[PDB]
């Protein structure tokens, strides 16, 4: 569960990121794709390198549906319905890889904000993406 | 992976007595019920809406064959996995586009099949052995993916 | 979740272990530190050798939880809070050993329960393991 | 694992601007705070709290210079991590009873630790490198468990 620490952090080290997010959820899939190439096998559709149009597109996609979990804090499995809807019938993703990219988002927000991923922000960020990836992966069965 | 010499007597006498026909495609059935997402891949093999449809599947019955047939052929090369799965762990990756996570999936069913069809026979040393060896398909089938 | 016919399939199987419940969970302990060792880490104090009665003693502990989370197979964070709140302060084994345990929970019915472990029957089995694994570790931070 | 050699002169080259004394206290006390069930290895420590407890602790800071140390020396031999692992594998399994798991955990804390401290010098290619080092590190360290 996010405590109320938890979501004083989110909510600072998301507003932080600000208008970058939708270039570091593309940061996050390049670095995911490169150090965890079986991620790749769910994009035969996309050009995968750098600096692509789709994986632009699909880091803002990302982005987006992690700022407006951010936005719902409270009730994200309610907010990210719709996405865990459309995972379960359609994009079907193994659990795992929600490890993976979690983890490289971190990566991203440290190697990009040094000030704010604080031990404490690191641990909330990491509870928040874990519940995110939880939720999405809820109706799978 | 390694077996001892036991296990890979043990995994080879048990082998022996396997239901070619069907554990397969029970193996395979399995999967796409237990993991029903894994159904993504199939979608031309036809009904897959219940379990029983997906169990009474004629090509989930036929693919789980073929899927057997390549167990069998890493069982008779347990020191050199790698080159037995290479090709198809190519195929895997560039054709099909198969997360590898599933194999362990698979893997894990395998065993669950082979407790199923074998009872006390299926000892906790024999699922032993049968571990290391679902661990190092799987492995093998991953290996060439990039 | 659970669903209803998930919930109907684990009450058949569990209720067909009976009173083997505790031998049942000493064979898959014991599956599990053979076919996965790392698993024995957590267990220094204990002869882990076959027959064990430390084994067969926590099998009994290990069963007759699950058997309390089929009977409040509505309510399993409540049935099983006191066991929770244990695990995150004090057992704190890591989450990935629930899903050992879990897989030979499975092998070990579908040894000795042909008849009970059919594919839906299966499926609502590793659902259930499963959720029991999310309660136990649901406080771990 | 293996790395290409231009991966091998990445991780050698970034590494030599690692402060490995202070690296290592501050993996080791992210690895306490953000997976807090770790913390069972180390009651010896004292006073784990709170974010602040743990990364002031000098025991956590004394022990992480121990742990990055080591890891260090490893990164002498990438082409012989469970060779040169061996001994502190057995010491992992036979006298302190840990749970392998928890070497990839603190794998990744350690790469997070480097993009917080390099920035963007830590680029995807980097980081890739540094992700087959530190599962080759973890999985030597598992390796001889029994
Ligand atoms: C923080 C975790 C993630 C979030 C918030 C997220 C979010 C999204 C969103 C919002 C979409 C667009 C859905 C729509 O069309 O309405 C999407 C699509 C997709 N995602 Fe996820 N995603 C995450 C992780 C992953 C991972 C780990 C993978 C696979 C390794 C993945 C694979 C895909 C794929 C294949 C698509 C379809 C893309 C396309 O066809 O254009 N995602 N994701
Ligand atoms: C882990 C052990 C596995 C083995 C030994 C194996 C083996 C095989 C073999 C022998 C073929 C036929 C290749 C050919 O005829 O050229 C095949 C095809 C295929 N495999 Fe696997 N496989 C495994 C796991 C999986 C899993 C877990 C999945 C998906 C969840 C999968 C997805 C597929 C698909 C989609 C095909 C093509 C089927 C078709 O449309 O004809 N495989 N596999
Ligand atoms: C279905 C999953 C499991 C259930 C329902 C379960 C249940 C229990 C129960 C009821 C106890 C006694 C707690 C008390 O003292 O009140 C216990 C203790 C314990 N369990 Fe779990 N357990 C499960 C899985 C595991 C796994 C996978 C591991 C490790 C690999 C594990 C390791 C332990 C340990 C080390 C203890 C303390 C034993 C001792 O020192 O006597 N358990 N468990
Ligand atoms: C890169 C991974 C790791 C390396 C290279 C490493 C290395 C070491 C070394 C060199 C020692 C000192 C041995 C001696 O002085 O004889 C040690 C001790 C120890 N390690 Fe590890 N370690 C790693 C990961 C871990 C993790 C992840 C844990 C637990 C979460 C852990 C638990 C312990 C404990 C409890 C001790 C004894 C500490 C004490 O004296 O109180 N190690 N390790």
């Amino acid at each position: 569960v996010l405590s109320p620490a938890d979501k004083t952090n989110v909510k600072a080290a998301w507003g932080k990121v600000g208008a970058h997010a939708g270039e570091y959820g593309a940061e996050a899939l390049e670095r995911m794709f490169l150090s965890f190439p079986t991620t790749k096998t769910y994009f035969p559709h996309f050009d995968l390198s750098h600096g692509s149009a789709q994986v632009k597109g699909h880091g803002k996609k990302v982005a987006d549906a992690l700022t407006n979990a951010v936005a719902h804090v409270d009730d994200m499995p309610n907010a990210l319905s719709a996405l865990s809807d459309l995972y379960a019938h359609k994009l079907r993703v193994d659990p795992v890889n929600f490890k993976l990219l979690s983890h490289c988002l971190l990566v991203t927000l440290a190697a990009h904000l040094p000030a704010e991923f604080t031990p404490a922000v690191h641990a909330s960020l990491d509870k928040f993406l874990a519940s995110v990836s939880t939720v999405l992966t809820s109706k799978y069965r | 992976v390694h077996l001892t010499p036991e296990e890979k007597s043990a995994v080879t006498a048990l082998w022996g007595k396997v239901n070619v026909d069907e554990v397969g495609g029970e193996a395979l059935g399995r999967l796409l019920v237990v993991y029903p997402w894994t159904q993504r891949f199939f979608e031309s093999f036809g009904d897959l809406s219940t379990p029983d449809a997906v169990m009474g599947n004629p090509k989930v019955k036929a693919h789980g064959k073929k899927v057997l047939g390549a167990f069998s052929d890493g069982l008779a090369h347990l020191d050199n996995l790698k080159g037995t799965f290479a090709t198809l762990s190519e195929l895997h990756c560039d054709k099909l586009h198969v997360d590898p996570e599933n194999f362990r999936l698979l893997g894990n069913v395998l065993v669950c099949v082979l407790a199923h069809h074998f009872g006390k026979e299926f000892t906790p040393p024999v699922q032993a052995a049968y571990q290391k060896v679902v661990a190092g398909v799987a492995n093998a089938l991953a290996h060439k993916y990039h």
